[PDB]
């Protein structure tokens, strides 16, 4: 019923706009890219992504249902969340490592 | 017994904006509490004699905070926050910063405005920090392939209570007291206004440019030993 | 040869011996040249000092295949003696018992969920007891365990045969009064005030109810009065605090019943056990059965203790 | 034949209360034998001596005097208190029987007399002492195997 | 032990309750009779009239002499023994004023209804932090009525009152799906769901309630109806309800208050209450720590169940490591496909280079593997060949489409140029790197960059945490590896495994005889090692 | 296992489950299942539900 | 668009206990810190609608999440903590518990000076802004002194707080900037309310029961 992502605390903020992006450095991150691929990982701090041309379906952990990701998001991984990225094409993606305060 | 330094500027009668009743608070009273205090706890004591900057790091003791890191740092802290201050010196500093500002923030005034929203993250007590990028990775695939420039980066940190980047070895530039204690007598909560009035009415940005300038060659020191190590290996 | 490796388990090591022994010559054919020098490849898993570690590795043959032609570069993987993985990032990608297999939630794609499709129509297993779980509180000090109570064991012995929320609560100009407590207890009264009021008839007073408006004035119909209203209706109704009950209990909550007795000369509560459930016309009794221990013997089990059956319960010595 | 594994027996004691024993059948034929009596004995029978410690035979092994006491229930009785090419062999038979009288699941493979089940033992030895416990019959077939 | 401390042990730990026997003529001569001995003459008072009683007659001639109707012999036998409590007198402690507020949470998730209308209704839940002192209300009160407009309250209810009218269907066709039987709590349908009877969007913690005892379950609690479908729960459990007996009982009219409104598909019972009229606090010892729920047909994850329930995390063992410290991972998913590209586009090209027939006839822009390859069929496992061993053999099928086979000829044509100078040179051709090979490293590295990313704001969290009091592992997700007990070890110390004295331990099981057997084939003569080197070593000394 | 009266609280002898008995009773068994669990479980699996 | 919202003003009169605080460092906490609170949560919940619908205990409960701050948590804490603060304090001081928290604070530790002592103590440690508190613990059922950085309150980990005391500096530095000591004894000696205390251990008592069970003989 709840989206998983309430569930998850994946907060995310979709379509985000040029002026609120202008804000907060969104410009100069660091860049990621991948094609057909899935990768496990478990976040020790929290991450914030700016995905662009990036897809990504999130299975968390034993789940028969997924996430999924396009176009221009921002998501906040939680700490300690630990899923399953899966993606199958080109993917884009700018990353800051947010710890504690901002 | 570390030093009890007369602070550097007149401070009394130094700034009309800055009160001395305030500085008389910050200085002659926390001091004065932190370095009995700390020498109390230095009695017998073998890391005694250490520099400011060893004691601290000793104390940190990595993952767990031992009982004297605390009163160091904040020593520490105090007077490092004291060089930043100036006697009536601030605005568009110019010289490597200049250009490093641009390469970063993009602008003095992109900079100034980032800064300004430290005000915000504090929630507490703690120190705003700049700093430098001379970081040593400390362990498992340490070394950077395809080395290169622009590794350093001048950041922006917040610290909570009795924290200095020298714990993580981020080399620190300028510091600003968030504890209320400095900033509380001459505006009641008003932190906001405080702060653009530090930054713009009295921060020394030449002491700013020296400091940078002693980072640099830190960081040159450095390569320099890990040259020497690649040296010892090759021989 | 590559710019970035990750450090690994595997050690890789060669180890190149002298074939003969020292001393002695041994016969050379005329054919075959010897061998002075030999070298040989060893793989041996990187061994704790703590404790020894043996290499347990294996080879499959891969294949890549395009247009019918084959490469035969075999992998050779090393499993480790630890099962699973400190943590995720560091998970082996493949952790099942076929990898063709599409059953499990992991192996089917993200992208194609057919196989995950497949593994949610498959029904649970009904191996299970379907009831109510009920907690053993004896044994929480010491490893709890579980009954699972059902219809099985639980039935339904007799077949037989204004209200609403009155407001919320305003908080208080003088905090230090008791008031704020609604109501008071009369056994632990004494601890938090000494009784000024209970020579008071209705104690401090009986129910007083006054209703405040968004505005802020009290309006009640009748001060004195207790009366309410009831919110869907908005008019004012009594709460019928009386409540003119005279209910008289034949069976209560907790009692014991053994067969063979009536409660009324009709539908005899057949079934010994605890009435667990009492409601209006209904009652529902958890199924026991009696034993019974003359002066001498021995009861083997603690007050909430499990017995399974064939379990011995009882011990009677008998004179022959 | 008598299957290898653990079997219990009390002995009526021609004195008082009654002493209790255990025994260890093998392939290779040698018993094992642990005793408690009315003080708490806990000694190996095996040496035709009357008293050989049980407790030495688990020092033995390097177990702690500290470890012991964390394995075993009945501690405080215990603490009061204060060959491997025959008998150390247990077939697949011995060693299956002996982990279904003594609650214990080394796994099959594992064919040998472990130290941990000389503990296990003594403590079931001390729980007839005190009434918990079952007396085995020898004449079972669920105790005899088919050659 | 003394028997006090014991029954006092029982109660609190066990569970133990006097509870009443009721029994038959023949059972009752039993626990009388038994005392006294074997067949002998029966002297006790009582086990005399238990003989008597064992007839019929006897039992009703002496009913007759109690005076009696037959109805009343049968209820004093369910009757209660032992000390009967004292009944228990209210106390109100000072006057009750309340306001009808809204319920805070009004919107259902889903509905929409006019916002500005929902400003209005909100507005109120600001006018609640006013503080009214009780001894000056007396004078306040205006006995008269028609002056009081609760227009924020007014506006609700005309709101939810469309509400209700929406989704009363839907919610008893879904009732009947997910709820097969009901039992106290759960929706009232049927005969049973008279008009009028309030939903759930109405209640809200906090609120003064009335109601009336539906009923009295011993393993769970007290039931009472509050003019809603469903019921309320207060939770008594167990021991204490053999005193509470006497003063909760079914048809009573009490006052409750509301400390909780949850979902109805989790949690078994929806609003949880407790009993203000009849205050039994002293009486309640055993509670419930966290509240029932149901596991239903459909979930399979327990993850995810326990976010929804509040609950806390399924454990784990420690681990022993801190990844405070830790290697860096520098290693990239997409190479794998990669690695298997870049020598799959090469090994068709130099199909196609290698032989003249092969080049005839093909093109670099466009070839076909094969008409109708997939990829997912080819993926298999063989173990037929037996040329060295026999073991299994993937397939791994390379999309023709994907390949790019033109680049890799045209990046062939410079690299067998390059080998046929070296053939002029008479020297073998060697190649360091493809541009596919330096790609390799391109997408790798992006990877060092987010490990180092994240360890260095790693290094910044813990000591921000480790500063400001606050967590540094999941609360629960890891638990001592000594709490959990009895797991079969490896290692001696718990000595599971056996140490050995006196022993052979013949069964090496080849762990290294068997390795010795294959060394032994490859080197039969017992060499000293003259030389000894890593791989690693190795290169480097061809390199340098 | 259920003893409403006449069986002594105190264990027999300080190490066991051996409860003697004064006078004559009944001991009653009361029904349900018994089913074993992991210290993973009892997280989820708590009471009434 | 608030709830949880409001300024509830304090019981007693802003410049009530003015021999022991001044007005100003009274008005001014209430006035500017307090007000900020509130009205930054009230805006932070206009946003979503499922967080606007909990209980203030839930609130601060759900925000926490396990030790990862929604990013609302701060507002909500700081004002349930500054409206209890208030409670705590009362025009005048107590000498000492009186009736039942006496016969508890004995039992759970020491004397009532023997408590102050501790109180004194883990008073003068915490370092930073932070608030000390004297609680009830559901399951072990005895008294607690605890200490929280910053905004956490003992509720997160259910407890129940019976007195609670503000050592952010805002709270003593206008009168006394830097007597930390001052703050403590005066409060304790002369501005503390016992009443309120054993008022709040009443509700309590619903929730945790202190006391024996009557056992029945058989």
């Amino acid at each position: 019923e709840k989206p998983l992502e309430e569930l998850y605390n994946v907060r995310v903020e979709r379509n985000v706009t040029k002026d609120r992006l202008m804000e907060l450095g969104v410009p100069r991150w660091s860049m990621w890219k991948t094609g057909k691929c899935k990768l496990p990982w478990d976040w020790h701090v929290d991450q914030l992504v700016y995905i662009e041309e990036g897809e990504v379906r999130v299975v968390p952990e034993g789940s028969q249902r997924f996430m999924q990701f396009v176009a221009g998001d921002l998501v906040r991984y939680p700490k300690w969340f630990e899923a399953d990225l899966y993606f199958n094409d080109f993917y884009q993606e700018r990353y800051s490592f947010r710890a504690y305060g901002d | 017994k570390f030093e009890l330094m007369p602070p550097p500027y007149p401070m009394n009668a130094l700034e009309p904006h800055m009160s001395h009743t305030t500085f008389e608070y910050h200085w002659g009273k926390h001091h004065r509490a932190y370095v009995d205090n700390l020498n109390k706890q230095i009695d017998g004591t073998e890391l005694d004699g250490m520099t400011l900057e060893d004691i601290i790091l000793i104390t940190y003791n990595r993952g767990d905070l031992l009982p004297p890191f605390n009163n160091a740092a904040q020593a520490w802290n105090h007077q490092f926050f004291w060089e930043s201050m100036k006697p009536s010196g601030g605005g568009k500093p110019s010289g490597e910063l200049l250009q490093l500002i641009n390469r970063d923030f993009g602008s003095f005034e992109a900079f100034v405005k980032e800064f300004k929203a430290a005000a915000a993250t504090q929630f507490g007590s703690g120190w705003a920090w700049l700093a430098y990028k001379a970081n040593r990775l400390n362990v498992g695939n340490t070394s950077n392939p395809h080395p290169t420039d622009e590794d350093k980066k001048l950041v922006v940190v917040k610290t909570p209570n009795a924290v200095n980047p020298l714990v993580w070895d981020y080399s620190p530039l300028l510091t600003i007291d968030v504890w209320e204690h400095a900033y509380y007598l001459d505006f009641r909560n008003r932190r906001p206004d405080y702060i653009s009035i530090f930054m713009e009415k009295l921060v020394s940005w030449e002491a700013v440019s020296s400091r940078l300038e002693v980072a640099k060659a830190k960081a040159a020191e450095r390569e320099e030993e890990e040259e020497r190590k690649k040296r010892e290996k090759e021989e | 040869p590559d710019p970035l490796q990750e450090r690994d388990n595997v050690q890789l090591r060669i180890v190149n011996y002298i074939l003969y022994g020292n001393g002695k010559p041994i016969r050379g054919i005329s054919d075959t040249s010897i061998q002075l020098v030999r070298t040989c490849l060893v793989l041996n898993w990187n061994q704790d000092k703590k404790s020894s570690s043996c290499e347990e590795a294996r080879a499959s043959f891969v294949e890549i295949r395009t247009n019918g032609l084959i490469r035969h570069f075999l992998r050779i993987n090393l499993v480790k003696s630890p099962i699973s993985y400190i943590g995720k990032r560091n998970d082996p990608s493949g952790s099942g018992l076929l990898s063709d297999n599409g059953s499990d939630c992991t192996n089917i794609n993200p992208f194609s969920s057919i196989y995950s499709y497949s593994k949610a129509k498959i029904q649970q297993s009904i191996n299970q007891p379907q009831g109510t779980i009920h907690t053993l509180l004896n044994r929480n000090k010491e490893c709890q365990s579980l009954i699972i109570l059902s219809a099985a064991n639980c039935s339904r012995m007799g077949p037989f045969k204004s209200l609403g929320p009155l407001g919320t609560s305003l908080p208080i100009e003088n905090f230090y009064s008791s008031y704020h407590l609604i109501t008071h207890n009369q056994i632990l009264v004494t601890n938090y005030l000494q009784l000024d009021n209970l020579k008071q008839t209705f104690q401090v007073i009986k129910f007083k109810y006054y209703l405040m408006d968004e505005n802020g004035k009290i309006f009640n119909p009748d001060p004195c009065r207790n009366i309410i209203l009831n919110p869907f209706n908005l008019n004012w109704y009594f709460l019928h605090h009386n409540y003119c009950e005279e209910t008289s209990k034949i069976i209560s909550l907790g009692q014991f019943i053994c067969e063979n007795v009536c409660i009324a000369k009709n539908g005899p509560p057949l079934k010994s056990g605890q009435v667990i459930l009492v409601q209006v016309d209904s009652i529902v009794i958890r199924s026991a059965k009696p034993y019974l221990a003359t002066p001498g013997a021995t009861v083997h089990g603690h007050y909430g203790e499990t017995l399974y059956e064939g379990d011995t319960l009882v011990t009677f010595i008998y004179e022959k | 034949l008598q299957s290898p594994g653990i079997y219990y027996r009390s002995e009526l004691d021609h004195n008082g209360i009654s002493v209790y024993t255990g025994t260890i059948i093998s392939d290779w034929g040698g018993r094992s034998e642990l005793e408690i009596d009315r003080k708490a004995r806990i000694w190996a029978r095996v040496s035709r001596k009357q008293k050989i410690s049980i407790l030495v035979l688990s020092s033995a092994m390097g177990l702690n005097l500290r470890e012991i006491l964390e394995n075993v229930c009945y501690p405080e009785i215990f603490l009061s208190f204060l060959f491997f090419q025959q008998r150390c062999e247990l077939g697949r038979i011995g060693r299956r029987n002996m982990n279904r009288r003594l609650n214990l699941d080394i796994p099959q493979n594992n064919t040998f007399l472990l130290p941990r089940d000389i503990l296990a033992a003594a403590d079931h030895l001390i729980g007839l002492k005190f009434g918990m416990g079952a007396l085995d019959d020898m004449n079972h077939l669920k105790n005899k195997r088919i050659r | 032990e003394s028997e006090e401390e014991a029954r006092r042990k029982n109660w609190v730990d066990r569970g133990w309750a006097p509870w009443e026997e009721i029994l038959s003529p023949e059972a009752n001569f039993a626990r009388k009779s038994l005392n006294e001995g074997e067949e002998v003459a029966l002297q006790s008072p009582e086990a005399i009239e238990a003989f008597k009683m064992l007839s019929p007659n006897y039992r009703k001639k002496k009913i007759s002499d109690m005076g009696i109707t037959e109805d009343e012999y049968y209820a004093k036998q369910f009757e209660i023994k032992g000390e009967i409590p004292e009944p228990l007198s209210t106390m109100w402690a000072g006057p009750l004023v309340v306001r009808h507020v809204p319920p805070r949470d009004w919107p259902p998730r889903g509905w929409e209804v006019d916002k500005k209308e929902l400003e209005f209704i909100r507005e109120t839940h600001k006018l609640q932090s006013v503080r009214v002192d009780y001894d000056k209300v007396e004078e306040m009160v205006k006995m008269e009525t028609d002056d009081m407009g609760l227009d924020r309250y007014k506006m609700f209810l005309k709101q939810y009152n469309e509400w209700v009218a929406a989704n009363k269907d839907r919610l008893e066709k879904e009732s009947y799906k997910y709820d097969q039987d009901y039992y106290p709590g759960r929706r009232k349908r049927g005969k049973d769901y008279q008009d009028g009877m309030y939903e759930l969007p109405f209640y809200y913690p906090g609120q003064i309630c009335a109601g009336k005892v539906t009923a009295i379950h011993l393993y769970q609690g007290a039931f009472v109806d509050i003019g809603g479908v469903h019921d309320g729960w207060v939770p008594i459990k167990r021991n204490d309800w053999y005193w509470i007996r006497h003063h909760i009982k079914v048809g009573m009219h009490v006052i409750v208050e509301i400390l909780a409104k949850r979902d109805p598909y989790r949690f078994r019972f929806p609003i949880e209450m407790r009993f203000i009229d009849p205050n039994i606090d002293h009486l309640i010892f055993n509670r419930f720590d966290f509240a029932p729920i149901f596991h239903r047909d459909e979930d399979t994850n327990l993850d995810e169940l326990r976010r929804d329930c509040g609950r806390q995390p399924l454990p784990r063992k420690d681990p022993g490591v801190k990844v405070e410290e830790e290697p860096l991972l520098s290693n990239h998913p997409y190479v794998d496909k990669l690695w298997q590209i870049h020598n799959a586009e090469q090994m068709i090209l130099d199909d196609m280079e290698a032989n003249p027939v092969k080049y005839k006839g093909k093109n670099l822009t466009e070839l076909t593997d094969d008409e109708d390859f997939d990829e997912e069929n080819r993926i298999e496992y063989s173990k037929a060949y037996y040329k060295k061993a026999l073991l299994p053999k993937m397939i791994t099928k390379v999309s023709v489409k994907e390949l790019d086979l033109e680049a890799a000829f045209a990046e062939r044509q410079h690299h067998n140029k390059l080998r046929m100078e070296a053939q002029e040179r008479g020297e073998v051709y060697k190649i360091p790197k493809l541009r596919r090979n330096i790609e390799m490293d391109e997408y790798d590295f992006i990877h060092w960059r987010r490990s180092l990313e994240e360890r260095e704001a790693m290094l910044r969290d813990i000591s921000c945490r480790r500063a400001l009091g606050l967590p540094l592992e999941e609360p629960g997700r890891y638990v001592d590896p000594s709490a959990f007990g009895k797991d079969q070890y490896d290692p001696d110390s718990p000595l599971y495994r056996y140490d050995y004295w006196g022993e052979p331990k013949n069964s090496e099981k080849s762990k290294q005889e068997r390795m010795t057997d294959v060394h032994n084939k490859s080197i039969v003569g017992k060499g000293t090692v003259w030389y000894e080197m890593a791989y690693e070593d190795a290169v480097k000394e061809r390199m340098q | 296992m259920h003893w409403s009266t006449d069986v002594y609280h105190a264990p027999e002898f300080t190490y066991g489950n051996v409860h003697l008995l004064p006078k004559t009773s009944h001991l009653w068994i009361l029904l349900g299942r018994p089913c074993r669990s992991s210290l993973v479980y009892l997280s989820i699996h708590k009471d009434q539900d | 668009v608030f709830a949880y919202y409001g300024l509830k003003t304090p019981p007693y009169k802003l410049d009530a206990l003015e021999p022991y605080m001044s007005q100003k460092m009274l008005e001014v906490h209430w006035g500017e810190h307090h007000r900020s609170y509130v009205e930054a949560l009230n805006k932070q919940l206009e946003k979503n609608d499922i967080l606007y619908g909990c209980t203030m205990e839930e609130l601060i409960k759900v925000t926490y999440n396990n030790g990862n701050p929604l990013p609302e948590f701060s507002d909500a804490a700081q004002v349930w903590n500054h409206d209890f603060f208030w409670e705590s304090m009362q025009p005048g001081g107590g000498d000492m518990p009186k009736l039942g928290l006496l016969q508890q604070i004995e039992k759970d530790f020491g004397s009532f000076t023997n408590f102050r002592e501790k109180f004194t103590e883990a008073a003068l440690a915490l370092f930073g802004s932070g608030w000390i508190w004297l609680v009830l613990k559901r399951e072990e059922k005895r008294l607690a002194i605890v200490k929280t950085s910053n905004a956490v309150n003992p509720l997160v980990w259910n407890d129940i707080p019976l007195i609670g005391l503000d050592l952010w500096e805002h709270a003593y530095y206008l009168d006394y900037k830097n007597d930390k000591a001052k703050y403590v004894n005066v409060f304790m000696n002369h501005l503390v309310s016992w009443d309120a205390a054993l008022g709040r251990m009443a509700r309590a008592q619903a929730f945790v029961n202190l006391g024996e069970p009557k056992i029945p003989v058989a």
